[PDB]
């Protein structure tokens, strides 16, 4: 039950890039692709919980 | 799998489905060794498909 939200670039493979996101710095957030039609294990769903 | 990553001056590569990250720990049967030479435009076509 804890959030954090943060997009700041780190040292992947040590050498910190400090903001170059150059070479062995690879990103932290990775989008979605949900395309129109696709198999049902890659299909967006919508969650709740209580 | 840690090759030296001094490797190239300029190297691309995408790790979908499995974790570049403790990669020593994890590990599996057999693992194939394949060599190949495409074009610098062409190289973004090794995937599923596409």
């Amino acid at each position: 039950f804890e959030r954090d939200i943060s997009t700041e670039i780190y040292q992947a493979g040590n050498k910190p890039c400090n903001g170059v996101a150059g070479f062995n710095c690879y990103f932290p957030l990775r989008s979605y692709s949900f395309r129109p039609t696709y198999g049902v294990g890659h299909q967006p769903y919508r969650v709740v919980v209580l | 799998y840690s090759v030296l990553y001094n490797l190239a001056p300029f190297f691309t590569f995408k790790c979908y489905g499995v974790s570049p990250t403790k990669l020593n720990d994890l590990c599996f049967t057999n693992v194939y060794a394949d060599s190949f030479v495409i074009r610098g435009d062409e190289v973004r076509q090794i995937a599923p498909g596409q």
